[PDB]
DNA sequence: GCATTAATGCATCCGCGGCCGCCCTGGAGAATCCCGGTGCCGAGGCCGCTCAATTGGTCGTAGACAGCTCTAGCACCGCTTAAACGCAC
DNA sequence: TGCGTTTAAGCGGTGCTAGAGCTGTCTACGACCAATTGAGCGGCCTCGGCACCGGGATTCTCCAGGGCGGCCGCGGATGCATTAATGC
């Protein structure tokens, strides 16, 4: 996890994350500090809640 | 060639880690567990909260980094590095039990 | 023939006659001297009682023997019968200094 | 037909040589320090409450002040052993 | 550990006086209670200090190639043994 945010901030190294469901439930932290535009979520019923 | 580390060079740094943090080392639920059950036989239907159990845990780890810290003194006595037996025993006995 | 018996040997004996003799080892006139010493260069006349002195010697030689079962012990950790400094020193710092 | 004697298949004992591992020097890579960078959350300044510290008076009471009493600490004297010190193996 | 000696405590005894110990007295001096108000305290909501990670400069450890004196595979001899054509 830390390889791949080794080049996160600076540059522009991708046009789009990939993420899954429980890891960003564990990586908030380093999440929320970077600017998004879109967000999207799939099958939001897990999300109902 | 894979990289490895001779021994004894990466326990330096966990020293240095450790000594510089002041973090509890015992596991919550393994530690509430054992003194659920020790003071079962004393006596049943105990009690205890979120508090009353992390006392207990720094009193604890307190008293083993101590006793851990004389060994190695008394380890150093002995002219060598790894401790043993004999070393916490006489570390015990000499502490005031 | 001469009879010379083996060194330590009669060390066994002396330690067999002064464990049965509760007796102090130090003589009144150095003690009190000492004593007296230590309040001449601690406050300017100062007066004795014929007590206030048993208490002393009673007590110093109830811890000089205390500290040396702790550094007999400690000496016999290191696998050799003769004591050191380093014997001494590290009984001092376990017992509490 | 039998010994026999030169031709022949190895016999096993070295001669030689293919056979490495250690120090010193060549940088190479992981770990650390340190503040931006932003999100988080609780420290505390402010608002409203309330209860005991302060004030004074009443009143009784324990301790400094002698005052005295007596008492053992000490400085001193001289005898009797008695361990301590220096030495040597 | 063992010995000659010498510096020295242990001991018997005295005269005292600085000092420990028990006792009236009053005189400071605090124990206790109306009464108040004012500082300590319960609650709250925010922004600035703090938590945690990023990017490089820096600092630390640790890898391998190269020049140092001894090597264990091999080949042949040339003896031990075998063997077949021939004189007897």
């Amino acid at each position: 996890r830390k390889e791949k945010r080794k080049g996160w901030n600076k540059p522009d190294a991708f046009h789009v994350c990939i993420v899954s469901y429980q890891l960003v439930v564990q990586d908030q932290h380093s999440f929320k500090r970077k600017r998004w535009q879109y967000m999207v979520l799939d099958e939001a019923h897990n999300i109902k809640n | 060639k894979p990289h490895r580390y001779k021994p004894g060079t990466v326990a330096l740094r966990e020293i240095r880690r450790f000594q510089k943090s002041t973090e509890l080392l015992i596991r919550k639920l393994p530690f509430q567990r054992l003194v659920r059950e020790i003071a079962q036989d004393f006596k049943t239907d105990l009690r205890f909260q979120s508090s009353a159990i992390g006392a207990l845990q720094e009193s604890v780890e307190a008293y083993l980094v101590s006793l851990f810290e004389d060994t190695n003194l008394a380890a150093i006595h002995a002219k060598r590095v790894t401790i043993q037996k004999k070393e916490i025993k006489l570390a015990r006995r000499l502490r005031g039990e």
